């Protein structure tokens, strides 16, 4: 009993929106009996979250394509009163007809991935193009997002829970809101880009960017990370949890250290003139 | 009634497989190759790895949602006539755009049949030709078009128009401005309008690249052109190889946002200050290829003294450059030192040339600054060149297949590149003939696209060059006038499309020109009811390429961009199948023209008895395709993957020049007569001229032009923050690059799916507003918050926009894409604030220089504030 899984590499999203345009292309003007009515303009079955970090000039930005998690322990199946069901292959689907007249369904979602269709008076959302996955004719054998990507962000697969579990540990795959225990089958690679923060700076020596300066990050006094500054005299420690840290710098025997507070924000220490 | 069928077609966003059922398009997707019938891909062994492309094509966003454009409710329904227009009575020119002025465009028109619509246009055509002559009939499409070689403007449009009128509003080299009116004088490449060749650069880069400087380059967003996201994996390869990526762009563009190792954000119009400071550093530290320069440069000694500040008294230091651009001196110097000691490729622009930086008030010096830098580092030798990572793919340059620029069925040897090779293959001087124009030529009459408003409203104009002056370096210097000697002023305007309000400069003037009483008749042959269309007297519905038969190659423009199919991972030639019947009462441009040809009594000559599919087969036979398959086999398969050519010898771009030997690439130039024993550049000396001999001649002949000196120097940008008096009122520097989610106007608006993209348009109280990115510091200072409706304005007009607060811009700089398809005046057309998002209402219409008659859009000074809701009817 093989199940479907999807892996999204945040580090590779450029927000071109090929996914999103892919659903729309597949669902806005088409109706799929047994799966879903036509999509409503403005809905985001595929919601590409955008998050800028830091401040000019050492800022950055990352994106998190967010479809349906089709979680193994689905809350809306449990509280959907039969209007939502789970297939053997892991896909979680809304019954297009049983769901009509029930706006309450949207609230059974911790991820808020379902949208209310006015014309159809029903909740709608990600179906993982089950209609396409259930049809041999669809040669690609994968959803429209993944197929429309030109950035190699998506990894669609159908394997055993064991094989997926093995992949998760090798690649350090993560899920959104693990603490809720819904167990999403949509995993994220390099999720720290979107969920965590960093501290950066530019080291100068005698007015010029210094390369090879040794930088160390500490929390509680113990080294958390380290690196040497590049030719722009910069360093960047990402994947940091909120808290206080100390940055220590050694260049040409000249040392410098300062504290940094990470509070759901990334910090640019600016130019450090040594 | 039937099953789903997979068909093929293409677009400006890449080829696509089209699934059709019961006469309706179900979906459009990228193409999967079938290794059982599609030839194997190329391979590049480099630095211990084997690089080969994905067995698939890719598409752009606007192509992914293209279906919503085909079935758009803003699609022109049927022939339309302006109610207030009476051919035999009151023409009321002053009422053109009246509906638009009362925010009710459609109400201005009434439905009419194709028969009556064409009869009306024909009556106008014949009246005007017998009273004033064909030159009194003005006409112009625009830079881009629905994909398809046979139906492309260089083909169908020209073939018909050349047999009818006419006075062409020749297009300014928009894409190349800086390189065209500037770089060309420094290194030639006129046949590429200033851009460099790029042959075999991918392998050279994979083997030798250590660093790439993306200057005014966003390969992801632009893809060079027409290439979806074909190059994304190539930079991934480079990245994984350890190659550093530095981006210099006022805006932290999309490529930078993805793989930047460092980002520079120079104030608008200040890039050449950086190039000058980098050169100064190399001269002060002897960190450049002297041997190279000593052999391949002209006037470098004098230029060196300028860079060193001996002759003007101002050494071009990184500090001096920081004060000009806002970019840290130390960072400028560190980049200079790294550039000098590492194998660095200069990615000027997204194509290998181009770059929004080239069409701005400092466009000429930026272009020359890029050539200067790449020259000093010995471009052409292994590990050093101008390469933007989008071209240089090892495709079979020996296989011949026409790009749309080669003219298709027109065979116009002067207004298309048919003369190079296609014309000779397509026509036989026996059974099929070309359609030449004795008017759209230098000795005839044409007018500048950028100055159509002045020609119409002013009745007169004088300028330099005719359109794309790629013939030779000095062709752009030729002087012209309107009306041309012996020719007549414009009486009629036959528009093809209507994007100028969002794509030209200080565009309110394009709206104003339509009501001038000198304009007796305006016809609009377009697809969507948008932009300029609501100003016409008669509107004719054309259809997209998905509703007609055509043929084309993935991203193949050719002509002024010879072999640009090298932008893709594979050469994909596909049949553009008529997937569905034309929508509503529209028809293909060719059929429209065929109908006119019939009523103009020139049907036989125009069509030669062929329909679109007939012309496609003849087109097919004039290429190398027959070597691999017959028309029938091709028509059936739908697409063809050109086989790899493993054994051909590699000829890296400019290496022949670097090595002082004969030109050996497949480039279309320099012409033999522009070289001594076919060595050297097209320039007189055959070298890179820091002091351009051609311009020195021009200025010595009496054409004094302070903003285009013969010697590449630091000419302060006439529309920058510290050099223009305007900065007092409008302190913010605005750049307006090409739209991320649309191929210019083809994607935006039209009630398409692209309008729902978060970073394209923001819905506010029911209306989806265009976006303007503002640095948090400037937003904060104006009480502006993310999502607020703001008013961007200057002496040229006002535009209402949705604010996007960001860190991706140096404080003092604002960003808002151009090419908005929606013109939606809040008051009188051309006299009030637009909320459609036509940012080009605010760009400078002043020519780059007195004689460099190109657009300088990307350096515009504006002021913004929270919109108080007024309509600002003050223009
Ligand atoms: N601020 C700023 N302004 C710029 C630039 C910049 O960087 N900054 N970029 C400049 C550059 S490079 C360019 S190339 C110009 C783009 O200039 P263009 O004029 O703006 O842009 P397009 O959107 O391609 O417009 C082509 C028109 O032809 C119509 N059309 C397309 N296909 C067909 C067809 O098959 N049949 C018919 N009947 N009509 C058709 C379309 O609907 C459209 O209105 O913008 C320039 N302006
Ligand atoms: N999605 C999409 N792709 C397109 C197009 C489109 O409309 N939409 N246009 C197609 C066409 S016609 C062409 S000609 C090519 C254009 O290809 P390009 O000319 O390569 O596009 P850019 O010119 O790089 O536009 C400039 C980039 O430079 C920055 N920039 C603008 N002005 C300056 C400046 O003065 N200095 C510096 N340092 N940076 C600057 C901007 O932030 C932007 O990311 O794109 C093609 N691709
Ligand atoms: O945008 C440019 C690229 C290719 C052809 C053109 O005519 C053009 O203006
Ligand atoms: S198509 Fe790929 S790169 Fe584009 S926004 Fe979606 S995941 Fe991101
Ligand atoms: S993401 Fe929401 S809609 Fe999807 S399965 Fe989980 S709880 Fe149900
Ligand atoms: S899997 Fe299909 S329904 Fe789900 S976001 Fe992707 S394209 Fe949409
Ligand atoms: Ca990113
Ligand atoms: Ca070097
Ligand atoms: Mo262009």
């Amino acid at each position: 009993m093989e199940q479907y899984y999807m892996v999204i590499d945040v580090a590779k999203c450029q927000d071109c929106n090929n996914c999103f345009m892919g659903c729309m292309d597949e669902h806005e003007l088409n109706e799929w009996p047994g799966y879903t009515a036509s999509m409503q303009r403005g809905h985001r079955w595929m919601n590409i979250e955008r998050r800028e970090r830091g401040t000019y000039p050492r800022n950055d930005i990352n994106y998190r394509p967010t479809p349906c998690m089709h979680c193994e322990n689905a809350p809306c199946v449990a509280k959907g009163n039969g209007a939502v069901y789970q297939r053997e292959d892991g896909i979680v689907l809304i019954d297009p007809e049983k769901a009509k007249g029930k706006k309450e369904l949207l609230d059974t979602c911790p991820y808020g991935v379902m949208y209310w269709n006015e014309e159809e008076n029903v909740a709608q959302k990600c179906t993982m193009c089950a209609h396409l996955l259930d049809d041999e004719s669809w040669a690609p054998k994968m959803p429209r997002c993944a197929h429309n990507c030109g950035s190699f962000v998506y990894e669609f697969l159908k394997t055993t829970p064991e094989a997926m579990a093995k992949k998760v540990e090798e690649e350090g795959l993560e899920v959104i809101k693990p603490e809720l225990g819904t167990k999403p089958r949509v995993y994220y690679k390099n999720l720290y880009r979107f969920e965590k923060n960093y501290v950066t700076a530019g080291i100068l020596v005698q007015g010029d960017c210094f390369e090879g300066a040794k930088v160390v990050l500490k929390s509680g006094g113990k080294e958390v990370a380290s690196a040497e500054t590049n030719f722009f005299g910069e360093f960047k420690f990402d994947a940091l949890d909120n808290g206080e840290y100390t940055v220590e710098i050694d260049a040409d025997g000249k040392s410098y250290s300062d504290t940094v507070v990470i509070d759901d924000k990334s910090v640019d220490l600016g130019f450090i003139k040594l | 009634m039937g099953e789903v069928v997979r068909l093929t077609n293409s677009s400006t966003g890449g080829p696509v497989f089209v699934y059709v059922k019961d006469g309706k398009i179900i979906r459009m997707t990228p193409m999967d190759f079938d290794d059982a019938v599609d030839a194997p891909s190329w391979k590049i062994e480099a630095r211990g790895k084997t690089f080969t492309p994905p067995r698939k094509t890719s598409i752009a966003p606007y192509t992914a949602g293209f279906k919503s454009m085909i079935y758009s409710d803003l699609r022109i329904p049927y022939p339309m006539k302006r109610k207030s227009f009476d051919p035999n009575g009151e023409r009321n020119p002053q009422l053109r755009g009246a509906g638009l002025s009362k925010q009710d465009p459609w109400s201005d028109y009434e439905r009419i049949s194709w028969d009556e619509a064409t009869d009306i246009v024909v009556a106008e055509i014949n009246r005007i030709k017998h009273a004033y002559g064909p030159s009194a009939i003005l006409s112009t499409p625009s830079s881009h078009h629905m994909w398809g070689n046979v139906g492309y403007r260089h083909s169908t449009y020209f073939r018909f128009m050349n047999m009818m009128g006419f006075t062409y509003a020749d297009h300014n080299p928009d894409s190349w401005e800086g390189w065209h009116w500037g770089g060309m004088h420094m290194w030639g490449f006129s046949w590429r309008l200033g851009n460099p060749e790029q042959y075999d650069l991918l392998e050279d880069g994979l083997k030798h690249a250590e660093m790439i400087v993306f200057w005014s380059s966003d390969p992801e967003t632009n893809s060079g052109i027409y290439a979806g996201f074909e190059s994304n994996i190539r930079r991934q390869w480079l990245k994984d190889l350890g190659v550093d990526f530095v981006f210099i762009d006022p805006h932290m563009n999309h490529t930078a946002r993805l793989v930047a190792d460092k980002w520079f954000s120079p104030k608008i119009g200040t890039d050449h200050a950086l190039s000058f400071a980098i050169a100064y550093t190399w001269l002060k530290e002897d960190s450049y290829d002297k041997e190279y320069v000593a052999a391949n440069a002209h006037g470098f000694e004098e230029w060196a003294d300028y860079v060193l500040g001996k002759t003007d008294g101002t050494p071009k230091t990184c500090e001096w450059a920081e004060e000009e651009s806002g970019v840290p001196a130390c960072e400028i110097r560190a980049l200079a030192r790294q550039w000098a000691k590492k194998n660095t490729y200069l990615a000027a622009g997204g194509l290998g040339g181009w770059g929004g930086a080239c069409r701005a008030s400092h466009g000429i010096e930026w272009a020359r600054g890029m050539i200067a830098l790449a020259t000093m580092q010995g471009m052409g030798k292994p590990g050093s060149n101008m390469w933007s990572t989008t071209q240089g793919v090892p495709l079979d340059y020996e296989f011949y297949f026409p790009g749309y620029a080669e003219g298709g069925i027109s065979g116009d040897c002067e207004n298309s590149a048919a003369g190079f090779k296609f014309a000779w293959r397509m026509f036989d001087g026996k059974t099929t003939f070309p359609s030449p124009s004795n008017l759209n030529t230098s000795a005839g009459q044409h007018i500048p696209r950028l100055k159509i408003p002045e020609c119409i409203m002013g009745g007169k104009f004088q300028w330099s060059g005719k359109g794309f002056a790629g013939g030779d370096i000095s062709h752009q210097l030729h002087q012209y006038e309107y009306p041309a000697p012996g020719y007549s002023k414009i009486k009629m305007f036959w528009k093809y499309g209507g994007p100028h309000l969002g794509t030209m400069t200080a565009t309110n003037r394009y709206a104003k020109m339509y009501t001038h009483d000198s304009l007796e008749f305006v016809v609009s042959q377009s697809i969507w009811f948008e932009g300029e269309v609501p100003f016409a007297d008669i509107i004719l519905p054309a259809c997209t390429n998905f509703e007609r038969w055509d043929i084309s190659e993935f991203a193949n423009c050719s002509g002024y961009i010879p072999d640009n199919y090298q932008l893709c991972n594979h050469r994909v030639i596909s049949l553009q199948a008529k997937c569905i019947e034309p929508v509503g009462e529209s028809m293909s441009d060719y059929e429209i023209y065929r109908l006119f040809a019939k009523k103009l009594n020139i049907e036989e000559m125009f069509s030669e008895g062929k329909d679109e599919l007939a012309w496609c087969e003849q087109y097919f036979n004039a290429t190398d395709m027959p070597k691999y398959m017959t028309w029938d086999e091709f028509f059936k398969k739908g697409y063809f993957v050109v086989p790899d050519n493993p054994n051909r010898k590699k000829t890296v771009a400019l290496r022949w020049f670097a090595e002082g030997r004969e030109k050996d690439t497949p480039d279309w130039g320099p012409r033999l007569n522009n070289q001594v024993c076919r060595k050297g550049l097209q320039t007189t000396t055959g070298k890179v001229e820091f002091i351009a001999t051609s311009l020195k001649n021009f200025e010595e002949q009496g054409y004094i032009d302070e903003h285009r000196p013969s010697m590449h120097t630091y000419v302060p940008a006439w529309e920058s923050q510290k050099h223009s008096p305007l900065a007092v009122k409008y302190p913010l520097g605005m750049l307006s690059p090409h739209p991320r989610f649309s191929m210019h106007t083809m994607g935006d608006g039209k009630n398409s799916y692209m309008n729902y993209i978060k970073d394209h348009r923001v819905e506010v109280d029911g209306y989806k507003y265009w976006i303007m990115r503002v640095n948090s510091i400037d937003a904060e200072a104006r009480g502006i918050k993310n999502g607020d409706l703001i008013r961007a304005y200057n002496d040229r007009g006002s535009v209402i926009l949705a604010a996007q607060v960001t860190e991706c811009l140096q404080p003092g700089t604002v960003h808002s894409y151009e090419s908005c398809a929606v013109y939606d005046p809040l008051g009188t057309a051309g006299k009030s604030a637009d909320r459609g998002g036509c940012i080009n209402i605010l760009t400078p219409d002043r020519y780059i220089s007195k004689y460099a008659c190109g657009m300088a859009n990307n350096t515009a000074l504006v002021e913004i504030e929270k919109w108080d809701g007024d309509k600002y009817e003050i223009y």
